């Protein structure tokens, strides 16, 4: 498995409240700064779901069209299908290799039964998937990017706006990306997975209300000092930041 | 209703009075608790512009919510497969609910019943099922029992109302109604607002249960067998749990409130989608993202709002206020005063 | 196990009338929904209404709402259909029916019928 | 109200024939359909409930099938007992409605 | 103040057996616990179960629990003893009995009897 | 399940004699025993409830006594109708149990 | 929790759910029968006969 560095990516707007020219501290499920995110080329493994997922895709021809989320990914347990948008929470009998073939199309599931919920390398699409209280929250952000090296995630800051919350009400422990076999032979596109953790972040809202920068409080002692002082710049001195507890 | 300062003499007779609201000098007298004021400047009260009028702004929605289908359905779902219906983009009149029947339970958490008509909700969800009457107590936050543990679990921080009524007329059969099912065996307790419709045999023992249905090997679902003859505790009860999110957001569901006109640059009482306050509404240059419906300052006070009808950003400024100081030469010297 | 219905009654328009049907041969009479269904001569069956004898709860059809008055007495297990001011159109067969509770709302038993003539 | 349209209005067939009456609902009614038979001058008799389950005391030749909009009542062999009007009644929702009826005839 | 039981009857093994007891002569019949007692031929009495007609609550002896089902039709002031899978051991004469309220749990009233031989 | 042993199983006494019957309990009951007269082919009729008081329509010749595990039933002067089976049942706790019964002969 | 359809189970100083998680030094069960309207009288600091 190949790995890379998340840098400061994976930060989304914690709530729908508008804030301007402020430093706001929020405790939520975030992607840790400089975390070790696993990157794949188009390969569709059954990646687990662990309290939340950050999924990035660098491509130009839309190989990644959706994802399936479930605990067993079979008919015995009800599962979620999101495809490019069609969203279905059904007792799918998913195939071992779920993919879509387009002709110039769904091979994901052999059968779908007992549906309960129905709803209808220069491009980087970043997504946050969370499943709390029977609600599947999806955050998204799209950025045109230019890469000197295709593998690297662009280094910088961009925030993910809320996309949709679904009352799916299922037990999700695994997920799989849905890939488009193109015109089968499919060109490789980079997709990155990083697992979210309960973390406290200090977000800077500029005059226009955008989250320009952030500090991940538990990244390192400097970041903890920044969070304790509620500032992004720290003067020379010694600061009591926290207490270590076994 | 007025505040007076009364001078009781040695014999208990009220010999003089000061009307605190008459003029600045009397206000200074009352603040000083004396009928004589020495030379100086005294902080007496607070000036505050009062709201001229009241403004209500609610979404331009008239179609009523489909509560009729939720509550007057011919047959409800079973508790293991409780049905969730999305209530959105409609006016929710909660007064119709009271009239239907003498409800066994109309218990609300995080809200009061009588105020449900005065609030706006982001996305209401109605979860309907049928249980036994004695199990009605298990439909509540932090409860223990078969229904709560294995069928339907309410969150601890649950905001919404549980409504339960007797359905003996519609769900009881003399021979016995076995349609309604409940889950009796599960590996682990359900997380809040999660539905398990799996029919796999429960393996209590070590030996596998591939449909054997032997000892320690049981089918998780069990029938209810409602009959009219049984007592109220065994009679079927229909339960609808309304769950709504109260933190302000683009509100699809709102109560039956008639919106007034939007008046700017004046100190007014305002009610934006249930958000009530007093202030001056003015045109705002703040740019709101579509999911953003209001703005907060560093004190988590709403300082900008979006109009539900016109989608216009409005800054909210507190109505002008300040301190009032009375400059007096002294009551001995004169009764003239100056006001700062 | 069948419903006994009263004999045919002939009345001129503008007169009040009450038609009685009592079930017999089955236990727990008051806990069975007892209904009236109207069949116009040479026409399709039209469900009129239902009543629960135990608590005198009625669910009329929208077509016949506010016009018929279905009531019941559990003491004699008899359901009464009271019609006031018989109109000219009110010349049809009336069937007393019983249907079970629960999801089974089909009319398993039908009365013989009354030749109400107006 | 859910509307039941029953076809055909009149059907003529000989004894021993096989007939397939159809009933259609304006709204989906799951499998909550009842098939009734009424002889002229006689009270209707319940034949089919749950759209497939025959009522006890009814000849087994009667059969019912279908769900949602489409419902089929099939008689493999006709007899003079079978010659009567047939009705379809939805009980999925209140304000119950009956089909217009089919006049099965010799 | 009597309890009239169903007539004595003879049935082959494996058949469904229902015995009816109707109470007359005392008001508030639904408020009296009504039970069944078994006497085997040449044996002592064995208490079997009791029912409260108002709420249909049932209590059974450990030996007869599950084997019997005792029900109460409060509408017609009747209690039914229902046996499934009749067998040779299911040959005895049965008494419908009435309980006083409160702490007095003897059988003040006894029916004439219902012999059942398999 | 309180167990009752009734002694003797059969007793023979001449008419006019005083007869005593003992009902013994597995565990103590606080005066919650009832005595019944069952003639052959007849319904048991309550004589004695609470082991002291007697039912209406029962003559004073029949009497009862005792408490705890031991209870006694006594007839001072026998009569032709008096000779028949006698039963004792506890109603202190549920799962009520009867005695085996005592057959009385002249 | 299986005792009667609508039993009133009112705990002072503890929670109904938490009793299974606690250890009790000395436990006494006091049993009696009263009128229903007098049930509310059985509580700390109440007035009644
Ligand atoms: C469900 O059905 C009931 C009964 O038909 C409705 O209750 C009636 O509502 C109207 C208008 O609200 C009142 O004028 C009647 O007095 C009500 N009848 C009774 C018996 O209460 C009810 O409105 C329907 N819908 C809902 C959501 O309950
Ligand atoms: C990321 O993980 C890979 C394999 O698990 C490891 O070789 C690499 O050193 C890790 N990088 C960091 C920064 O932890
Ligand atoms: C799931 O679908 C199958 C296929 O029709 C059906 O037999 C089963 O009853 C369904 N499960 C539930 C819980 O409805
Ligand atoms: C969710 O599924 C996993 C694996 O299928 C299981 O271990 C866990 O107990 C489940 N949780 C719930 C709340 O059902």
């Amino acid at each position: 498995p190949a790995y890379t560095n998340s840098f400061t990516r994976g930060v989304y707007y914690p709530d729908k409240v508008f804030r301007s020219s402020v430093l706001h501290s929020t405790q939520d499920l975030f992607l840790p700064f400089f975390s070790n995110v696993t990157w794949f080329h188009v390969d569709n493994p059954v990646l687990p779901f662990n309290d939340g997922v950050y999924f990035a895709s660098i491509e130009k021809s839309n190989i990644i069209r959706g994802w399936i989320f479930g605990t067993t990914l079979d008919s015995k347990t009800q599962s979620l299908l999101i495809v490019n948008v069609v969203i279905k929470v059904c007792e799918f009998q998913f195939c071992n290799d779920p993919f879509l073939d387009h002709k110039n199309e769904f091979r994901v599931y052999s059968s779908a039964n007992n549906c309960t919920f129905e709803y209808v390398f220069k491009n980087l699409r970043e997504f946050v998937f969370k499943n709390i209280d029977g609600y599947f929250k999806i955050y998204s952000k799209h950025t045109p990017i230019i890469v000197r090296e295709p593998e690297d995630l662009p280094q910088g800051f961009s925030a993910l706006e809320p996309l949709v919350d679904l009352p799916i009400g299922i037990n999700i422990t695994r997920f799989q990306t849905l890939l488009a076999l193109h015109r089968w032979t499919a060109g490789a596109a980079a997709y990155y997975v990083g697992y979210l953790q309960p973390r406290t972040f200090l977000l800077k809202y500029n005059e226009n209300g955008t989250i320009t920068d952030a500090v991940d409080c538990a990244l390192d002692p400097l970041s903890e000092t920044k969070c304790t002082l509620k500032s992004f710049t720290v003067e020379k001195g010694i600061y009591q930041t926290s207490n270590f507890r076994v | 209703p007025r505040t007076f300062l009364l001078k009781y003499n040695e014999n208990g007779t009220i010999t003089d009075a000061v009307d605190c609201a008459l003029d600045p000098l009397s206000e200074t007298k009352c603040t000083l608790k004396s009928f004589t004021v020495e030379k100086g400047i005294y902080q007496t009260s607070n000036f505050r512009v009062q709201p001229t009028e009241s403004i209500v702004r609610f979404p331009n929605i008239t179609n009523l919510c489909p509560f009729d289908e939720v509550f007057n359905a011919t047959r409800f779902a079973s508790v293991y497969a409780w049905n969730r219906k999305r209530i959105s983009n409609c006016v929710a009149d909660y007064s119709v609910l009271y009239n239907l029947a003498p409800f066994f339970t109309f218990k609300c958490y995080g809200v009061s019943p009588t105020k449900l008509n005065d609030l706006c909700f982001t996305n209401v969800y109605a979860d309907s099922f049928v249980i036994r009457g004695d199990e009605v107590r298990q439909i509540a936050p932090g409860q223990t029992g078969n229904i709560a543990d294995y069928n339907y679990k309410l969150p601890d921080d649950f905001t919404g109302c549980v409504i339960a009524w007797n359905s003996n007329k519609l769900d009881s059969k003399v021979s016995g109604n076995y349609n309604y099912l409940y889950r009796l065996f599960r590996k682990s307790n359900l997380k809040p607002f999660e539905r398990d419709i799996s029919t796999e045999i429960y393996q209590a023992g070590n030996k596998p249960c591939n449909g054997v249905a032997g000892f320690n090997c049981y089918f998780p679902l069990r029938s209810y067998s409602f009959r009219p003859t049984y007592g109220v505790g065994h009679q079927p009860y229909r339960v609808v749990v309304l769950s709504f999110e109260l933190l302000h957001a683009p509100a699809t569901v709102c109560g039956p409130k008639k919106s007034t006109n939007l008046v700017k640059n004046k100190c007014v009482n305002f009610n934006f989608n249930g958000l009530k306050g007093t202030g001056v509404l003015t045109e705002s240059n703040k740019k709101f993202l579509p999911f953003q419906q209001f703005g907060r300052d560093i004190a988590d006070t709403t300082d900008a709002v979006r109009d539900p009808q016109t989608l216009e950003i409005l800054d909210i400024t507190p109505c002008s206020f300040g301190g009032v100081s009375v400059i007096t030469p002294g009551t001995n010297t004169s009764n003239q005063v100056a006001v700062l | 196990v069948q419903l006994v219905q009263s004999g045919a009654e002939v009345k001129k328009p503008g007169e009040s009338l009450k038609i009685s049907c009592k079930g017999s041969g089955y236990s727990f009479t008051s806990y069975y929904w007892i209904g009236w269904v109207r069949q116009m001569p040479g026409k399709g069956l039209e469900w009129m209404g239902i009543v629960y004898p135990d608590d005198s709860d009625t669910r009329y059809s929208p077509s016949f709402q506010g016009q018929v008055t279905i009531s019941a007495d559990k003491s004699i297990s008899t359901a009464y259909l009271q019609w006031s001011s018989l109109k000219a159109s009110d010349t049809a067969m009336y069937y007393c029916v019983r249907h079970p509770g629960g999801g089974d709302w089909y009319f398993d038993l039908w009365g013989r019928g009354t030749l109400v003539t107006v | 109200d859910i509307q039941m349209t029953q076809s055909p209005s009149t059907l003529s067939a000989s004894v021993g024939d096989r007939v397939t009456i159809t009933c259609r609902a304006s709204q989906s009614i799951s499998s909550w359909l009842a098939w009734y038979q009424q002889k002229p001058g006689k009270a209707p008799k319940l034949l089919i409930y749950k759209a497939s389950s025959l009522e006890s005391g009814v000849p087994s030749r009667f059969s019912g099938s279908g769900s949602g909009t489409e419902f089929t009542l099939t008689i493999t062999s006709l007899q003079p007992d079978d010659f009567a009007t047939y009705y379809c009644q939805q009980y999925d929702s209140f304000s119950w409605t009956f089909g217009q009826g089919t006049k099965l005839e010799i």
